[PDB]
RNA sequence: AGCUAGUUGGUGGGGUAAUGGCCCACCAAGGCGACGACGGGUAGCCGGUCUGAGAGGAUGGCCGGCCACAGGGGCACUGAGACACGGGCCCCACUCCUACGGGAGGCAGCAGUUAGGAAUCUUCCGCAAUGGGCGCAAGCCUGACGGAGCGACGCCGCUUGGAGGAAGAAGCCCUUCGGGGUGUAAACUCCUGAACCCGGGACGAAACCCCCGACGAGGGGACUGACGGUACCGGGGUAAUAGCGCCGGCCAACUCCGUGCCAGCAGCCGCGGUAAUACGGAGGGCGCGAGCGUUACCCGGAUUCACUGGGCGUAAAGGGCGUGUAGGCGGCCUGGGGCGUCCCAUGUGAAAGACCACGGCUCAACCGUGGGGGAGCGUGGGAUACGCUCAGGCUAGACGGUGGGAGAGGGUGGUGGAAUUCCCGGAGUAGCGGUGAAAUGCGCAGAUACCGGGAGGAACGCCGAUGGCGAAGGCAGCCACCUGGUCCACCCGUGACGCUGAGGCGCGAAAGCGUGGGGAGCAAACCGGAUUAGAUACCCGGGUAGUCCACGCCCUAAACGAUGCGCGCUAGGUCUCUGGGUCUCCUGGGGGCCGAAGCUAACGCGUUAAGCGCGCCGCCUGGGGAGUACGGCCGCAAGGC
RNA sequence: UUCCCGGGCCUUGUACACACCGCCCGUCACGCCAUGGGAGCGGGCUCUACCCGAAGUCGCCGGGAGCCUACGGGCAGGCGCCGAGGGUAGGGCCCGUGACUGGGGCGAAGUCGUAACAAGGUAGCUGUACCGGAAGGUGCGGCUGGAUCACCU
RNA sequence: UAAAAAUGUUCUGGAAA
């Protein structure tokens, strides 16, 4: 009955980086268009696109790595090193524009839902709002 | 916890217990020996350890312990009582001080001499 | 864990400056509470202060705001204001006077005493300044206040000297008896001159007032200094205090002698038993210095109550299991609202403190001026992604339908055979039984062994397990009836109806308890025989409760996967139970094993997670004491929570 | 080559590591400390009821009885409600005590045995139940955190 | 998985390394 569609998704990508697979499958919904979005926006993923799965919406997710490597162990570095979800539903998180988190000293994004959509804290900064903290990711 | 529980309950402090009451907050507390004894100690060690216990002026009747060389407390000397247990002896949980009241110093004492209530000597 | 009679509301009054059950009649039965009422303990609250990276934690002394009290307690008067600290009345306790009938007082004002305590100051000077009351004013009063005093109680500043001065006195200490160390330290030589001495000597004070002008504005004039002959300036001027802690590691600093588990040390680990950097002294060294240590308490370190920022398989930690109340949490599309949320403006956020810049005391401490933050909360305006709410829509969650399946799931009633025991009838004779070996025991009153018959109770061999069912406990011959859960297929219906669940309710092995029944075998207790140093055991022979049934209790466990429930996501291999298939094999549900990624202190776990996530619940916070005591609830008791 | 003594290699269990000449459990005896129960006593706080009830405000009355009068009134007085405080009785919470008693912690070299740790010599642990100087034994049931070869998957 | 095998007690207090 997945209590938080959201964090859901965020775990399907990071389940999914983790073993190195080329793309995952999400259900969809609109707000989660968002997200992904923003992740395909700042580089985190390749893209996005809306598929279907044996009748009902999902969301594809283009998961993206870097290059194999030398030494024991060439598995690739993620893209996606972290992706936490800071506001769940059983206990919820808002942040005043003066609030809003430095993700990774710069390296890092943070997502927020703000009246004027879903920001990134670079953008929501630059726009003087705040809203619902996301989750963040680096 | 989950937050809901945390709200329901929420944490706990600490709460920290006295090594000393007795002293009733007291940096220091009176008292006068109603015995001045000599004990055992715990196990690893062997000696005769000189105690006294004192009723103190707090109401309690507590076994402290008398520091130094050579001391001159017997029964019904007025003591100052000051916190300090002595690991060997099981029960001992204060000091008394030496050089306040009817405690002398130590004789003939070089070192550290604050600690054993005894002045500075005059050089020969 | 329940509390409430002025109790909760009403009507009309009394009362007050004013609302009000504030108080009073009369009427109504309410009001409050697990969102913690009522009760008990403790406590004045705040600006702030200490600590802290922060979030927090601790605290509320001095200064500023608010409240409360004025020996304990009640009360009113006067009044703009008090139910009044140096006003009043009354009672009480205590102190004192009395001509014994009634009198007097209240330092939690300043100073001082005494008691208590580890411990906390002068019965100082002045109204000169600021501030207050009264006065037209002169001025009076002001233990507010401005000052001085005492206390290293604290912070800041200063001094105890400066430059020379030996391959280096003495003394003391070591020593491989050459020497090393104290040590430029001293002595000694120059030099400066804390103190003290003489002289001068404030700022704080210009207004009230008087005079010209109208006693307005403006101008002019006079008086006034407690601190004090103090600060400060000039001249003169003497080498002029040093201590406390520590030196095994943590932690900077080592050698000799004394001591011999003694004496002693000790914050923790620990030192001491005849070569002790750990005790005591010495020499030496390190740290700090008008101080240095000690004790007490707070924060830190302690992510060791974890919001930031923890955990529960074996370390402390998953509730014995269901069902479910409150509560928490909530799939997809769309619109209204705009409570959360976010944004702008605006009011508030006193001062002092803190911070920053600059100044004033020779610096600093202190101190002034200015500057900048700021959550909260009020108001107006706006946003609408997310949360919430309303409405309409959806079918992926969930439930229902139809057709099927497996099963020691449960309850009730029957019933089948093997065996043990006892009884009856045969037949038969000397032992049987038991053990490491035996003995007790049964047996020539005929046992054991054997055949036939009967009675009775309990449990169901093979099948049969790496099996199955159940939420758990747990369930095993067979048959019938009654009944639960569950899985698959078709995708037919409903349309978020969901997840979890403090309490509540139900279930809950074994032993145990109550009434009644039943009693073959087994068997606590108990009695024998052995064994042994003993033998309340183990081994042997007996044996009661109990084991069994009914109905009612009890409610525990290694109630275990020592692993709460639900959902999504993340290689595979293999065996197995059960269903469906376009039945090489695939697909759904279940049971095992090995193992990707990942996780773990390791062992291990790994699509049956101990991985990665979200929701909800339970639980943990070093070891004993102790699942003890006390209290409460339960129980017939044992006991349980 | 079963057994006794010593010893090699592998493996298994371990709570041993001063390493089985180890470790370690409980009663009994002595000392100290804190604590529960205990005929009961002594307090503190606090609740209920009823009795006496100061001052005082607020209601009557103010008359066969005074004083003032601005002669409608007012004051002094008298009655009452409330009421500090005492008093009598009974509860509630807390504290201190008490002959005696339960168990507990701690305490260099005490007595008895040997339960556990190595099938610890009866595998151990466990709920309960009865029993026994003591550790513990036994009954029923449960767990593996117990079990050589073979042997079955 | 199923799982037999032993009559026989005990070693004062510190400190080794």
């Amino acid at each position: 009955m997945l209590t938080d569609p959201i964090a859901d998704m965020l775990t399907r990508i990071r389940n999914a980086t983790r073993v190195y697979k080329e793309s995952t499958d999400v259900p969809a919904s609109r707000f989660k268009e968002e997200i992904l979005r923003i992740l395909a926006r700042e580089g985190f993923i390749k893209g996005y696109e809306r598929v279907d799965v044996d009748g009902k919406p999902y969301l594809r997710v283009y998961l993206k790595y870097g290059p194999r490597r030398q030494g024991p162990d060439p598995r690739p570095e993620q893209v996606i090193h972290h992706i936490r979800r800071i506001s769940k539903p059983g206990r919820r998180v808002y942040v005043g524009v003066k609030e809003i988190p430095r993700v990774r000293r710069g390296l890092g994004i943070a997502i927020l839902s703000t009246s004027k959509g879903v920001l990134t804290d670079r953008e929501a900064r630059k726009l003087g709002v705040g809203g619902e903290l996301i989750c963040e990711v680096w | 916890p989950t937050i809901n529980q945390l709200v329901r309950k929420g944490r706990e402090k600490v709460r920290k217990k006295s090594k000393v009451p007795a002293l009733k907050g007291a940096p220091f507390r009176r008292g006068v020996c109603t015995v001045v004894r000599t004990v055992t100690p715990k196990k690893p060690n062997s000696a005769l350890r000189k105690v006294a216990k004192v009723r103190l002026t707090s109401g309690y009747e507590v076994t402290a312990y008398i520091p130094g060389e050579g001391h001159n407390l017997q029964e019904h000397s007025v003591v100052l009582i000051r916190g300090g247990r002595v690991k060997d002896l099981p029960g001992v949980r204060y000091h008394i001080v030496r050089g306040v009241y009817d405690a002398a110093g130590v004789k003939d004492r070089k070192k550290s001499r604050s600690k054993y209530g005894t002045k500075k000597p005059k050089e020969a």
